[PDB]
């Protein structure tokens, strides 16, 4: 039992996009396909569904007249043409299914808007000098200026990640976004260990490697 | 129909 | 449209504990409500169907009821795992989610200050970073200070998803300036006041000092 | 064989179904139903006396005195699927 | 897979699988019948219920079509059968989730065996005991599972010596759908076949020769397939027989002996088939459990020994 949703992804504003959930493991020819999104921390929002049995559709008022959902019977695979899409629609798309909503596609993130996408710049947050002796020291990256969402964070490359927390992104007043990640470490091995932290941004194709060290005086 | 079928 | 509206929407409780949350319709629905159960970053999972029946394999402490146009999920005995979004369902509606974490004891965040590199600088703009690291509850207060004054509308914070194991927050707060502005000025602090801490702590450089 | 298909889900049941149907197997779909059927149950299977039975029950409930009551007088599907004299007594009362 | 205790405190007489293999029901002399579940998640077997049921000990059991409900039915020594349906609406292991349905009486002699018959015909059972008269009883109305009419007795054996502990009585319903009603029993040394007529009663139609002792279980095999019948017999004289039986003193039935086996070198007590009558089991004194299949020539191999 799977349903599979593909065709998401970056999309400018006023386009289109049509997301395909292919299902298999159930009589496609009795369900209906819902399509159900969520919005970056808001609740779920049922758009639209398609009988499979009598071809009926129905649509939530804030899609109707751009979203028009469809189905294959034939191939198991249903549809939702998105068209003169809006910032509003970003979101993650889930498709489900009923015969209560059982089960459910692992939904595919449509992102919005006309920005170009920006690799990040990456600075280090450096272990203060004044690390207490035989204590506990923070040190990190800060994540800078990039769009759109998401960036992944990782130290020496996987290794390390005891300590690790790599916050959620802010929006900055710019329309870029801006995430910090940090590690707390032995103070003496400030000297002695290694610590980089390693950057991608899969949207610009970034990829950055960042050693963190003491600053130097 | 409906009420054919109760008249039946 | 038919509205869904869920109380709490956010609550707190000890593992073990009984939890209610409550999910009241618009207008008259029948049965036709559903349970779901959302971890962050993940698809819905059901919980319940047709108000009151168990979905196949989900474990028994999870259960729901109807009393007329109130709708019922209980959670018998809460586990750790337990943590997530709640959301009813009855075109289709689903209600506004409730937010379930678990309760433990206060503790004092660890407080760090960062000066902004000098790669920063050398583009035009200086981030001072202030981190907050394993606390709880989640009520903490970031106050920054340049050179002693109050500062406002220039800075930004997140906060981290609790913990699985010790339960605790972390928070970071980025206050952002110009490099001229930046320049200006000598004492950069960050001022931290939360319940596990008996009075506020500051943490400060000196610009340009080491 | 068949009779002994380890079925659970739907698709299960309708796959054993459509090979009585393409065997014509009557007797077997009907015995395997009859397995099926054994409050909202009996109103999904809604064999002549099960029937009558359901019917003075519906009767009952109806002197006594919803979704299924409106449909017999996701809701269009089901007007669909439905498209007998005990369901047309429940409408009628 | 490791083995598990049954929970009863006298020796077990039978165990039975539903029909989907996924339940069981044992039966001892505590008077007491258990009923086993198959866990999905933990592939382990544990007690669904257990009560007392029978005055004495009881010995024979076995389900009922699943189109007829969850039913089960028992013969004890204390010339009782007795017809029980679960009721999902209890707790398991509360010794309250199966009601007797109804209590058959007409024995006046302890029962040996039970047999439902195969659901193509309806609620229809069979029992045999001391007083050798085997009884049919049919829930003629499917609605009224307490409705159960005596629908036939016939004598078996004719003159059964009031001396003797030395007893032994099996039943076993031909399976096969299309094929017309008939079943094998045994009695001490004999082994006969019914078959229904015409005029809607049982007739001997054949028997089973060669055994020179006590049977102590045989059982019809599924013909899903064949255009044969083959049922096989345990006996004490330490010899597995496989009787193949074709319809084309008074007979319509052919009887050929098919094969012999004394491996176990001891009784053979109990004789069991597959699903679809394609692999046969025997178990006796020398502690082993025999599977065979048939051959191209229709002659019993044997394809593995268990220990």
């Amino acid at each position: 039992v799977q349903l599979v949703e593909s065709g998401g992804g970056l999309v400018q504003p006023g386009g289109s996009l049509r997301l395909s959930c292919a299902a298999s493991g159930f009589n496609v020819s009795y369900s209906s396909i819902h399509w159900v999104r969520q919005a970056p921390g808001k609740g779920l929002e049922w758009v639209a569904s398609i009988y499979p049995y009598y071809g009926s559709t129905s649509y939530a008022d804030s899609v109707k007249g751009r979203f028009t959902i469809s189905a294959d019977t034939s191939k198991n695979t249903a549809y939702l043409q998105m068209n003169s899409l809006r910032a509003e629609d970003t979101a993650v798309y889930y498709c489900a299914r009923t015969g209560a909503l059982d089960y459910w596609g692992q939904g595919t993130l449509v992102t919005v808007s006309s920005a170009s996408t920006k690799g990040p710049s990456v600075f280090p947050l450096a272990p203060s000098s004044k690390s207490t002796s035989g204590g506990t020291a923070a040190l990190g990256c800060l994540v800078k200026d990039y769009f759109p969402e998401p960036v992944t964070v990782s130290w020496n490359s996987g290794a390390l990640t005891s300590g690790v927390h790599t916050f959620p992104a802010v929006l900055q007043s710019s329309g870029l976004y801006s995430l910090s990640s940090v590690v707390t470490v032995p103070s003496s091995s400030l000297g002695t260990q290694t610590y980089i932290c390693n950057v991608n941004h899969k949207p610009s194709n970034t990829k950055v490697d960042k050693k963190v060290e003491p600053k130097s005086c | 129909d409906w009420v054919e079928q109760l008249i039946l | 449209d038919i509205q869904m509206t869920q109380s709490p929407s956010s609550l707190s409780a000890s593992v073990g504990d009984r939890v209610t949350i409550t999910c009241r319709a618009s207008q008259s629905v029948s049965s036709a409500v559903a349970w779901y159960q959302q971890k962050p970053g993940k698809a819905p999972k059901l919980l319940i169907y047709s108000a009151s029946s168990l979905y196949s394999g989900v474990p028994s402490r999870f259960s729901g009821s109807r009393s007329g146009t109130d709708f019922t999920l209980t959670i018998s005995s809460l586990q750790p795992e337990d943590f997530a979004t709640y959301y009813c369902q009855q075109p289709i509606t689903f209600g506004q989610g409730t937010k379930v974490e678990i309760k433990r004891t206060v503790a004092a965040p660890s407080v760090f200050i960062f000066p902004p590199s000098d790669s920063q600088l050398k583009s035009g703009t200086a981030s001072v970073v202030c981190l907050l690291n394993n606390f709880y509850p989640r009520e903490a207060k970031v106050q920054w200070k340049v050179d002693n004054a109050l500062q406002s509308g220039n800075s930004q914070e997140s906060v981290t998803e609790q913990d699985s194991k010790d339960s605790t927050y972390s928070l970071s707060s980025t206050l952002t300036l110009s490099k001229a502005d930046y320049e200006k000025h000598k004492v950069y602090a960050c001022e931290v006041t939360h319940q596990g801490l008996s009075s506020p702590v500051t943490k400060s450089f000196n610009r340009g000092e080491c | 064989l068949l009779p002994h298909y380890p079925f659970v889900t739907n698709d299960d049941i309708e796959w054993m179904l459509s090979i009585c149907v393409e065997w014509r197997l009557p007797e077997i779909a009907k015995e395997i139903y009859t397995t099926l059927g054994n409050i909202e149950s009996i109103a999904n299977f809604s064999l002549v006396k099960s029937y009558s039975w359901l019917l003075f029950e519906a009767s009952c409930m109806e002197g006594q005195k919803v979704l299924n009551a409106i449909v017999s007088k996701d809701d269009v599907i089901i007007p669909q699927d439905i498209l007998v004299t005990n369901s047309m007594r429940q409408t009628l009362a | 897979m490791q083995p598990f205790d049954s929970g009863h405190d006298d020796l077990v007489h039978d165990v039975v699988y539903d029909f989907y293999g996924r339940h069981v029901a044992t039966c001892s002399s505590d008077q007491h019948i258990k009923v086993f579940k198959l866990d999905k998640d933990t592939s382990n077997w544990e007690l669904s219920d257990s009560w007392r049921a029978h005055d004495s000990s009881i010995v024979a059991i076995d389900w009922a079509s699943p189109e007829y409900g969850r039913i089960i039915a028992s013969a004890s020594y204390d010339k009782t059968v007795k017809l029980w349906e679960e009721d999902p609406d209890q707790e398991e292991c509360s010794g309250r989730r199966w009601n007797k349905l109804c209590t058959l009486n007409d024995s006046k002699g302890s029962l040996y065996s039970v047999k439902f018959a195969p659901a193509h015909l309806g609620l229809k059972l069979a029992c045999l005991g001391n007083d050798g008269i085997l009884r049919l009883y049919d829930a003629l109305e499917p609605s009224d599972l307490r409705s159960w009419t005596l629908t036939s007795e016939m004598k078996v054996l004719s003159i059964p010596p009031a001396n003797h502990l030395q007893s032994d009585f099996c039943l076993s319903w031909c399976p096969s759908r299309f094929s017309p009603e008939k079943l094998a029993v045994s009695a001490l040394e004999q082994a006969i076949i019914y078959q229904r007529g015409k005029d809607g009663k049982l007739h001997v139609a054949a028997k089973l020769p060669g055994h020179k002792s006590l049977i102590r279980s045989i059982s019809w095999a599924p013909s899903i397939g064949r255009w044969y019948q083959l049922i096989a017999t345990g006996c004490k004289d330490g010899r597995i027989r496989i009787f193949k039986i074709t319809e084309k003193l008074q007979s319509n039935l052919q009887v050929e002996l098919l094969s012999e086996h004394d491996d176990h070198n001891g009784e053979v007590w109990s004789v069991s088939w597959n699903l679809t009558g394609t692999i046969l089991s025997s178990a006796g004194d020398d502690g082993k459990v025999r599977l065979w299949k048939a051959t191209y020539s229709n002659e019993f191999k044997c394809m593995s020994v268990i220990t």
